[PDB]
């Protein structure tokens, strides 16, 4: 999704800016730029001319809070951002093929515990999903233009756990249903699915959400979200599943046995949640 | 072309995840929207061609030591990772890391990747470390385990103030092509 380019938030904070300071810029970098590229930038510019030791970057994405900050030191934040668009908007970015065109709203997500925390368990874990309007709208004469309003979202930890599984079902989808496909690509979503031995695993999403059914319906409507995302999940990891048994070859073949032999244990576990 | 399989042993606790969910996408380690699943995917830009990385995060831990190398087989490149205040960490990249991803892999380049460079150049771990008589791991005491090691290099980074983060991952792929 870099037809589009790059874009990152940045807040300029601080007297010594002159007239950057309490501004706001949507910067618009070449795709793929990375968050240290930019940041390597900025803080390397005002570094140059505020001296090294004045320049701190904001490593956050919470609101600035005026008062916590340092009067004497020369703020930005930086934060990644994505163009976000209606339902509308979108499904007109499908059809026709010129798609660059209206590029005034952007998105980024911040996580927190009521605690305070930025993470927390499955079950701490809340989301803050931001929209940033920019006053004029890309593409542009000028590559950063300014934020005039500001949307906050916020997610329940329910919620939350539905766009992590709507995402990786999706992975999924995509890793599977594509030419010449991608083996390497699609054993690397595949098992990060079902074989997971790091994070957390789907499975205790389905346990610390979808083990009670709850009363009062507000949050029945996202109980029951999250039980039919797993439908699609696991219905998912079959089809990579059988389409990875194509494509590998001999070396892989205890590799995919383990694989299959993953998702059995966890759809065994996973159907008295489910249904 | 197509995806780069990059494998990612190491300790768990030198951060080794932690740097693959931000670099990925593009948040610092206190604001990366957490996951429960594993792997990472990434597009990074070489000579103004785009090539992508798959990035197979693996635990740590023994208790898998049966069922991790089962992602080997395929394997582009390793980046072996350690955290440059943890010596505990350091060791187990002579003897258990390297030699390993060696047995199952002995034709594929591997990587020395330090992390958490940040708190080497840090008050209050590094006499903290050496209060159980430990110093923290200088380049230079890292750069020759490479060389003893025949890595394709050695390099480090900071998940948080992002440096030698880039340098990382285009090193890694550039590996994968040779």
């Amino acid at each position: 999704e870099r037809m589009f380019g790059t874009y990152f938030r940045v807040g300029f904070y601080g007297t010594k800016f002159g007239d950057l300071d309490e501004q706001e810029f949507v910067y618009k970098e070449p795709a793929y730029t990375k968050l240290a590229e930019i940041s390597h930038r900025l803080e390397g510019f005002y570094g140059e001319r505020f001296g090294e030791d004045v320049v701190e970057v904001i490593k956050d994405s919470n609101p600035v809070d005026k008062c916590k900050l340092d009067p004497n030191k020369a703020y930005i934040q930086i934060t990644y951002v994505e163009p976000y668009f209606d339902t509308y908007e979108m499904k007109d970015r499908i059809t026709y093929f010129d798609k660059n065109y209206n590029l005034r709203r952007f998105m980024y997500c911040t996580p927190f515990t009521l605690d305070g925390r930025a993470h927390g368990e499955l079950h701490e874990q809340f989301k803050r999903k931001t929209i940033l309007t920019t006053s004029h709208a890309f593409p542009y004469i000028k590559t950063r233009v300014n934020v005039t309003h500001k949307e906050e979202i916020i997610l329940t930890p329910i919620e939350v756990a539905i766009e992590d599984m709507q995402k990786k079902t999706q992975e999924l989808a995509f890793a599977t249903h594509q030419d010449p496909a991608d083996p390497k690509m699609l054993q690397m979503v595949l098992q990060g699915s079902v074989g997971t031995t790091v994070n957390q695993g789907p499975l205790e999403v389905a346990q610390v959400f979808l083990s009670e059914i709850p009363s009062d319906p507000k949050l029945f409507r996202h109980h029951n979200k999250l039980r039919l995302c797993f439908k699609d999940f696991t219905k998912r990891c079959e089809d990579a599943l059988r389409k990875n048994k194509s494509l590998i070859g001999p070396d892989q073949k205890e590799y995919q046995r383990e694989l299959e032999r993953n998702y059995h244990r966890l759809k065994e576990a996973l159907q008295p949640l489910i249904n | 072309m197509q995806t780069i399989k990059c494998v990612v042993v190491g300790d768990g606790a030198v951060g080794k995840t932690c740097l693959l969910i931000s670099y990925t996408t593009n948040k610092f380690p206190s604001e990366y929207v957490p996951t429960v699943f594993d792997n990472y995917a990434v597009t990074v830009m070489i000579g103004g061609e785009p090539y992508t990385l798959g990035l197979f995060d693996t635990a740590g831990q023994e208790d898998y030591d049966r069922l991790r190398p089962l992602s080997y087989p395929q394997t582009d490149v390793f980046l072996v990772c350690f955290s440059v205040v943890s010596p505990s960490s350091f060791e187990n990249v002579k003897e258990k890391w390297v030699p390993e991803i060696t047995h199952h892999c002995p034709k594929t380049p591997f990587l020395l990747v330090g992390t958490q460079i940040d708190l080497r150049d840090d008050p209050s771990t590094i006499e903290k470390l050496a209060k159980n008589k430990q110093k923290p791991i200088t380049p230079e005491t890292a750069e020759k385990l490479a060389r003893d090691l025949k890595a394709v290099k050695y390099v480090e980074c900071s998940a948080l103030t992002q440096k030698g983060l880039k340098n990382v991952f285009d090193e890694a792929i550039l590996a994968a092509l040779e």
